[PDB]
């Protein structure tokens, strides 16, 4: 399957790295420099101990028609899941903002944020008396982006743009860090709208949406046993 | 047992009438007996009647007491700005929180027996009190992580807390 | 002896083309049935209200629902009994498990009825038996034949989803065993990071309180983190344990969830040793990898 | 608003996103009984854990967020449970036990503490009943369809 | 049925060394001996069971090999060098010839893992993957400053599984993004987005359809039983 490419590329790769560890022989360089990602292919040569193994029963023109429906299944399938992400981006884009408001020690004063000066455990608010949490007496709610704070200690966390809600909307699909999510947009806006939005996101996106996969791939695999079945 | 707070180290050097600035539950008497400060470790009680010994012991005592009244304000800081202070429990208040920490703060910086208590306890069983009044606080798990051990903890792993020769100092909740 | 039972049989038998599919769904089930129903919802809805605070021995309103459930239930009971009879008739009240569990929670009801305690200690006799009244809505589950399709199709895979529940339990058992031989009071150190060997953990020491996880507010010129001073503890994590197996296999079924279970490998790690580590990866692989999709494959075959 | 009924419409001229929104649509309608089914037994659940853990002092996971003070409040967290969040510090925090909590010998409404054993076996069950069970019903019908 | 019983004795004993204290011996104590006693009675056995089918006989029975594994594995764990050490997982492994109890948990066994070649085949395609993007990511992030996941590369294995087991991921990535800087942190997060999706909608689906696939009758045996109908 034409691999006399990919065998001298994997000598090219093996010459790249004998040139570099000589070079770090000669402590020319430190090893710290980003050439090692020279090495990146050679791991690849792994895939050239399982060449024999990837021939079956199966006649090349069968697995290549088995291969094209499972692409063209998982490519609707990843349509239909950007569709959805894109959606429910838009949703919280529209329904949220930045989770950047919080109840800090009302005796702050801009540029001079400390730990110190956050509550115990460090919570959300809104400047609205009737949405969302009300700081008690002692504490009142800022943006805490007035006050100096950058993007990089909040992350990418949040929902400030369609990319940033895109990439919650995807991290939260997978059922991973929405939950602290969901009370950070309680705290941060009307409760009906976080219970709303949370609960179609996980019962939409991280039940059907995931398991639509799993049935792709049932599918595949019912169509692997009928070509099986079918060869003789 | 009318109030004497301590000012003036070198006033005096009747010996139970002293309270503290802060660990207002200790006399000199209290110190004399059994306490011995590493540095002027022969202040017990003897010596009293005779430093210069007896005043670097009281400043010295006037010291221990004003490093536990700054933990005890980092402490009372701390919980000062936890919001969940009155839902964490029900039976539990934050005042009550702060009295069992400065009173477990005491005996610590005083590991004696205190007498004239009314109410006898262990006063090592004061740091189970804390357990059992101040809400649970997580501690920062950066370095090491914790698993789920609360930021204020008394017993261990196979450790019998309660033992021999308690101070069993005073009682008051 | 025998008369009026035919009135009870007739009663209870009760039932009842544009909209075909509405008069099916209207006629899905008697008009005993929807009494029943419907005073299980309005029971389960009161029920939604009984907080701890707004105790129902207390509430009037609480109470006089219960009363409602409970003669509503007594009544169709007694009526289906005399009825359709007992247990001679192959088609009587008692002919399932369904009859079984209602009879269970007319009896739990009518006797919570009756005592209606004033004080229920904690882990006391009371408080299981409010725990017992709680499994009211269960009844939807028999009263309606869609519910009783979806756990007759469920319950059909019983013996494999026990199969593989020995299967994983087996894995447990092992790999519990593994822990409490290698790791007995070995995850048990300091509270203190500075704090090295077990005889130096005593005194008091100033621990930094978590605020955020989200933020890195680096900005400490000459700050120090919040904290305060707590006592120095060998203890161990409190979340799991391997001083017993018991323990082992609690916190062996916490990671199976795979919740949290970073936290156990890195404990291990840091307080064990580096090579262990492939304990746990083994187990989670073996487990969740497998365990948890040969509970889904056997569900979806049995399906 | 408008927007986004408009961006959900565009679904329906595209044939493979067409069939893939009738199959999650189609799927949702033969579960509805299957869901009623999991919401009944996360609100006997609920119930359960109102009367065990009502009063449970907060701990690591339980604050003014996730507690079981209300009935709602637990219906929410009985569902976070099974959505991705550490249930098993939940059960801890629900598995305390003096000398960290205040005990009482009348009231299991003023006690503070929680059922060490009825926590274990309540959670337990719970997750193995609805994580381990059901939503493999769910992935088979979504599979059928 | 002797042989079970003591399997399940030795194993119950073992397990319920529970920690008592810093000042036991945990070399010479009681336990060590009745795991001395017991790998004893186990090796009596082996000998026996080769004695009277052969040593040939007893190797071909294709079943055997694992019990004479555990057999040199317990052997080998008995020396105290080697005591509670990995070896012990060997001895531990003893509780799956409890498995032969029951008739109807070995045929369920077999049928859930099916052709044992499948499965065998997608768990080494599943390490296979693992072992390869681990060192990709190992060489990719082997020389940032400030970071500890992708130093060595046991720290990198252990980050692509914590990353396939969906605990923590998002930690991972955003650790990853705040070492990398600004202009290689949408490389990096776009590569991390693709691992994920491919490992959450390809490994697991591929573990849940291979296991309903052995679950599922072979299409000659679902014809069969339709003619017989
Ligand atoms: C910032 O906070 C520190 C700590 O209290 C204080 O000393 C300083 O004056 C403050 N500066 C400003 C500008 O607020
Ligand atoms: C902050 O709130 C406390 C709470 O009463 C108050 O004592 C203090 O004066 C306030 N500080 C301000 C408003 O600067
Ligand atoms: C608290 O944080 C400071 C700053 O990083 C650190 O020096 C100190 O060691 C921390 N506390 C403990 C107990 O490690």
């Amino acid at each position: 399957d034409r691999w006399c490419v990919f065998d001298g590329f994997m000598v090219f790769c093996l010459w790249v790295s004998l040139v570099l560890q000589v070079f770090e022989i000669a402590d020319i360089v430190d090893q710290m420099s980003p050439w090692g990602m020279l090495r990146i292919p050679r791991p690849l040569i792994m895939i050239r101990a399982f060449r024999i193994y990837f021939r079956f029963e199966l006649p090349r023109t069968r697995i290549t028609n088995i291969l094209k429906r499972s692409g063209e299944q998982i490519w609707s399938v990843s349509i239909f899941l950007l569709f959805f992400l894109l959606l429910y981006g838009i949703l919280g884009v529209q329904m949220f903002g930045t989770f950047t408001y919080h109840c800090v020690v009302n005796d702050t004063k801009p540029g001079n944020v400390t730990w110190n000066s956050l509550a115990i455990p460090d919570t959300h608010c809104s400047p609205e008396l009737e949405e969302g949490y009300q700081c008690p007496p002692g504490f009142k709610c800022m943006d805490l982006e007035d006050l100096g704070l950058s993007r990089q200690e909040l992350g990418y966390s949040g929902f400030n743009e369609i990319g940033t809600s895109i990439f919650t909307v995807y991290e939260a699909s997978s059922q991973e860090g929405w939950v602290f999510l969901m009370y950070r947009a309680i705290d941060s806006f009307p409760r009906w709208r976080s219970y709303f939005y949370f609960i179609t996101l996980i019962f939409f996106l991280a039940w059907l949406v995931k398991n639509v996969f799993i049935a792709v791939i049932i599918e595949t695999f019912a169509e692997i046993r009928v070509q099986f079945q079918q060869m003789w | 047992g009318q109030c004497f707070t301590v000012e003036s180290a070198d006033a005096v050097c009747n010996l139970s009438d002293f309270y503290l600035s802060f660990c207002n539950s200790y006399t000199l008497w209290e110190l004399f007996s059994g306490l011995s400060s590493p540095s002027t470790l022969n202040c017990s009680l003897d010596v009293v009647l005779t430093m210069t010994t007896c005043r670097q012991c009281i400043e010295a005592y006037q010291d221990y007491d004003h490093h536990a009244q700054e933990k005890y304000e980092e402490f009372e800081s701390v919980l000062h700005k936890y919001l969940q202070s009155d839902e964490y429990s029900v039976k539990s208040c934050p005042e009550d929180c702060k009295i069992v920490y400065k009173a477990w703060l005491c005996s610590q910086y005083f590991e004696v027996t205190q007498f004239n208590c009314r109410k006898t306890i262990p006063c090592k069983q004061y740091c189970l009190e804390v357990q059992t009044r101040c809400p649970f606080i997580l501690p920062d798990n950066d370095e090491v992580i914790y698993g789920g051990l609360s930021s204020f903890i008394c017993t261990g792993l196979y450790e019998t807390f309660l033992t021999n020769d308690e101070p069993e100092c005073c009682d008051i909740r | 002896e025998h008369r009026f039972r035919n009135f009870c049989r007739v009663v209870v038998r009760a039932r009842f083309t544009k909209y075909h599919q509405l008069y099916d769904l209207l006629g899905l089930v008697t008009y005993l049935d929807w009494v029943m129903i419907t005073v299980t919802i309005c029971s389960c809805i009161s029920m939604m209200f009984e907080s701890p605070f707004r105790r129902v021995m207390h509430a009037p309103t609480l109470q006089i629902a219960e009363y409602v459930f409970v003669i509503f239930m007594s009544i169709e009971l007694n009526l289906k009994i005399m009825a359709d009879g007992l247990f001679f008739t192959p088609t009587a009240v008692i002919r399932d498990f369904g009859g079984v569990m209602d009879i269970f929670i007319y009896l739990v009801s009518l006797i919570f009825l009756c005592w209606m305690p004033q004080n229920v200690p904690a882990e006391s006799g009371a408080q299981l038996l409010m725990v017992l009244r709680c499994l009211r809505p269960l009844r939807i589950f028999k009263l309606v034949p869609q519910m009783r399709k979806v756990v007759r199709e469920l319950f059909s895979g019983f013996k494999e989803i026990f199969l593989v529940s020995i299967l994983l339990l087996t894995l447990m058992l092992v790999f519990a065993s593994f822990g409490v031989q290698l790791f007995a009071g070995k995850l048990a150190k300091c509270n203190d990071p500075n704090i090295i060997r077990r005889e130096d953990c005593n005194g008091i020491f100033r621990i930094n309180v978590s605020v955020s996880k989200n933020l890195n507010l680096k900005l400490r010129p000459g700050e120090k983190k919040p904290g305060f001073w707590v006592p120095r503890v060998w203890a161990n994590p409190r979340n799991f344990n391997f001083d017993n197996v018991g323990n082992a296999m609690l916190a062996l079924f916490e990671v199976l969830s795979l919740k949290g279970w970073v936290e156990v490998r890195d404990v291990i790690i840091h307080r064990v040793g580096p090579i262990h580590g492939i304990y746990i990866h083994v187990f989670v692989f073996l487990g969740c990898m497998i365990g948890l999709t040969l509970f889904v494959g056997v569900v979806i075959a049995n399906f | 608003c408008v927007i986004v009924f408009r961006f959900f419409s565009i679904c329906g001229k595209h044939v493979t996103l067409k069939m893939l929104l009738l199959t999650v649509v189609v799927s949702m309608y033969k579960s509805f009984f299957i869901i009623v089914g999991m919401f009944l037994l996360l609100l006997c659940y609920a119930f359960a854990g109102v009367v065990l853990f009502g009063t449970v002092k907060y701990g690591e996971n339980i604050n003014r967020h996730a507690n079981f003070s209300s009935a709602g409040k637990a219906i929410t967290v009985l569902f976070r449970i099974v959505t991705g969040e550490d249930w098993n510090k939940i059960m801890h925090d629900c598995m305390v036990q003096p000398p960290f909590c205040t005990p009482d010998e009348f009231t299991y409404w003023a006690t503070d503490c929680g059922n060490y054993a009825g926590a274990l076996m309540y959670f337990c069950s719970f997750y193995v009943i609805i994580a381990y069970i059901m939503l493999n019903l769910l992935v088979a019908i979504i599979v059928e369809n | 049925m002797f042989i079970l019983s003591m399997v399940t004795v030795d194993v119950i004993v073992a397990a319920s060394n529970y920690y008592k204290g810093e000042n036991f011996r945990r070399q010479y104590d009681e336990f060590y001996l009745a795991e001395v006693a017991f790998t004893v009675l186990f090796d009596l056995e082996a000998l026996l069971k080769i004695w009277c089918l052969g040593f040939t006989g007893y190797i071909s029975s294709s079943l055997h090999k694992f019990e004479l594994l555990l057999v040199i594995g317990t052997t080998l764990h008995v020396y105290p060098d080697l005591y509670h050490s990995q070896f012990t997982y060997f001895q531990v492994l003893r509780v799956v010839r409890l498995i032969k109890i029951s008739p109807a948990l070995e045929d369920f066994v077999y049928k859930i893992f099916g052709p044992g070649k499948k499965l065998g085949s997608l768990v080494v395609f599943t390490a296979s993957l693992l072992i390869v993007m681990s060192a990709i990511s190992l060489q990719m992030f082997c020389f940032v400053e400030e970071l500890d996941r992708f130093t060595t590369f046991p720290r990198a294995f252990m980050s692509m599984f914590q990353i396939l087991t969906q605990e923590g991921w998002v930690d991972v990535m955003d650790q990853t993004l705040n070492a990398v800087g600004h202009m290689w942190a949408p490389l990096v997060a776009i590569y991390f987005i693709l691992y994920h999706l491919f490992a959450t909608l390809i490994l697991l689906s591929l573990f849940v359809a291979v296991i309903l696939d052995n679950l599922e009758l072979d299409e000659d045996l679902k014809k069969l039983k339709q003619l017989k109908q």
